[PDB]
RNA sequence: CGCGGACGCUACGCCGCGACGAGUAGGAGGGCCGCUGCGGUGAGCCUUGAAGCCUAGGGCGCGGGCCCGGGUGGAGCCGC
RNA sequence: GGGACGGGGCCACGCGAGCGCACGGGGUCGGCGGCGAUGUCGGCUACCCACCC
RNA sequence: GGGAGCGAGACCCGUGCGCCGCGCUCUCCCCCCUCGGGGGGGCCGGGCCACCCCUCCCACGGCGCGACC
RNA sequence: CCGGCCGCCGCCGGGCGCAUUUCCACCGCGGCGGUGCGCCGCGACCGGCUCCGGGACGGCUGGGAAGGCCCCGGCGGGGA
């Protein structure tokens, strides 16, 4: 639950926590860009 | 294995039984097998070494 | 530490995939890809004293 | 010297900044900033001089002391906090105000103090409550809203207004600002059909009302 | 660069680049 | 230039860290628990009221037990 | 070698000086409001009585 | 649970926010939005990995050919 | 298990010194630090420990043979 223990044994632990953030909320816009990409070929 | 060492994770040193909050807690009683963390232990536990 | 730590990341990864790609391949011809067998075990006990 | 800029990375979560420091050296420029290298107070006498002491010593010691304490480090005094809403309320929201002597009427909010505490003001020719301090945890959010950014609320009302002094008499500020509030918000309220006698009843249980069936 | 005995000269040059 | 800096350590003491605690017959240790008496000592207390009893009075101790206030009583008593 | 304008990540790039926030070697408020003299506020224990087990 | 300090330095005697780990600005400069106060963009180089392309060395499969066994 | 001269330091008495000097005693619902309540109560954020809930991204698969949707998808051959 805490963080400034995890850095104090494992410093890299931030560099691995702010990935897998950078990552899950990039792939949230290239998959709503997919839905609006495809609702504008719906209606064709 | 990390939540096991992370959590529940005590040492044994001079027959007591003390936590981890430091890699010096490791460092004393390991140091002459090059395994100067909790990283390297786990490596260790996990593909089993030496 | 900083470094212990990176240089493992990328070894778990390689030791991950690679225990599939044997099976992919094995399975492009019809053969098939036993992994070997595991070196730790986790033993936990549940019943008493008594 | 120098001004002050801002904080160059922004924040991503509590704690954890976007910008590793490696970004943050090039984006510092830390390539061109390279650097290397009382007690005793005289006096006059209208004999001779007399040289006076500050902080002198004590005349009477206690028969025992009390030791010194530990030092810990995330303890705020109350007016260094932070401050909290709900999700619900909006100014202009109507509440259902309860633990009073003022028990259950329906009331209107304005906005949040400083110090935590909600400015309910019922029009006083409805509901007999005027602006009023209540608390946040206290009041159950009616989901009834108004218009209020038409307003020009008063800057010298806060706690420091409302806050007790040690029968009694009302002032006749409490009568002013009253009725210069009410002078506002009330066409608001008195345009909106059926309204002026909702604000008026009160709220009151009876049989065959469950409160975790009804939502309001 | 670790251990203290070697890379005593090793620190010593890195702080003589550092200022 | 100024005349300033808590507590402690009865060492048979004080303070800190770990795991543990069932228990007959039976074994051992600590008892500032207790009774009756003697050497020592409290410049002890006492007819302006001692021992002893009584108590819906006030309290402490794990406990053995003790201490206090309020009533009767009338001449010797306790702690280390 | 670019392929002739290329986006994101690298703890790469033997006395430096001052200030501040802090998921940091076990809790603080540098925050408040109503009740109190012949009828009421406190007293777990010790006395009688009722009830659940 | 309750005296863990830091910082001056024998040129000065203060003060009771202090370790370990995280990063904010300041000791250099320009530009933007919101009436001195707040919020931001930047300050310049090297190497990699992404793209086309030539490309060696190794690990593991499977096919084909050839030799000794 | 010590006498006197000697030097430095400190205190005590009686002196001069007599006012921008020290506590003498209050007054001020003051400034800081320390300890707390007569009683009954309430709220705020931070930590440890826990129970649940709500969103969102990604891997494997017979590279989900998956199945199934979008003129019988298009042409042919057969079947009950
Ligand atoms: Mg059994
Ligand atoms: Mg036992
Ligand atoms: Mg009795
Ligand atoms: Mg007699």
């Amino acid at each position: 639950k805490n963080l400034r223990i995890m850095l104090k044994l494992n410093p890299y632990a931030k560099t691995m926590r702010r990935n897998t953030i950078l990552r899950q909320a990039r792939n949230h816009k290239l998959r709503v860009e997919r839905a609006a990409a495809a609702l504008a070929a719906k209606s064709d | 294995v990390n939540e096991l060492i992370y959590k529940r994770g005590y040492g044994k040193i001079n027959k007591k039984r003390i936590a981890l909050t430091d890699n010096t807690l490791i460092a004393r009683s390991l140091g002459k097998y090059n395994i100067i963390c909790m990283e390297d232990l786990i490596h260790e536990i996990y593909t089993v070494g030496k | 530490i900083y470094e212990k730590a990176k240089h493992y990341h990328k070894e778990y990864r390689q030791m991950y995939r690679t225990e599939i790609r044997m099976a992919r391949m094995a399975r492009k011809a019809g053969n098939f890809y036993v992994p070997a067998e595991p070196k730790l075990a986790f033993v936990i006990r549940i019943r008493g004293i008594n | 010297k120098g001004k002050p800029h801002c904080s160059r990375n922004p924040v991503l979560v509590r704690g954890i900044g976007r910008y590793s420091r490696s970004a943050m050296y090039s984006r510092k420029a830390l390539y061109k900033r390279k650097y290397a290298a009382l007690a005793t107070v005289t006096k006059p006498v209208g004999g001779g001089t007399r040289v006076v002491k500050l902080r002198k010593m004590p005349r009477y010691y206690p028969t025992e002391d009390v030791p010194r304490k530990l030092l810990s480090h995330g303890k705020k005094p109350f007016s260094q906090h932070v401050r909290k809403l709900r999700a619900s309320i909006t100014p202009g929201t109507i509440l259902i105000i309860l633990t009073g002597r003022h028990r259950g009427k329906r009331v209107v909010f304005l906005k949040q103090l400083s110090s935590g505490l909600l400015l309910v003001t019922g029009p006083l020719s409805l509901n007999r409550v005027p602006l009023r301090r209540t608390h946040q945890k206290f009041v159950i959010a009616t989901s009834t809203k108004i218009d209020i950014s038409g307003v020009k609320i008063p800057k010298h009302l806060t706690d420091a207004y409302f806050k007790k002094k040690k029968k009694y008499e009302i002032t006749e500020q409490r009568k002013v600002d009253q009725k210069a509030v009410d002078s506002q918000i009330l066409p608001k309220i008195k345009a909106v059909p059926q309204l002026q006698g909702y604000l008026r009843s009160v709220f009151a249980l009876t049989n065959g009302v469950y409160p975790h069936k009804l939502v309001f | 660069i670790a251990h203290p005995k070697l890379g005593r000269r090793a620190r010593a040059r890195i702080a003589r680049g550092l200022r």
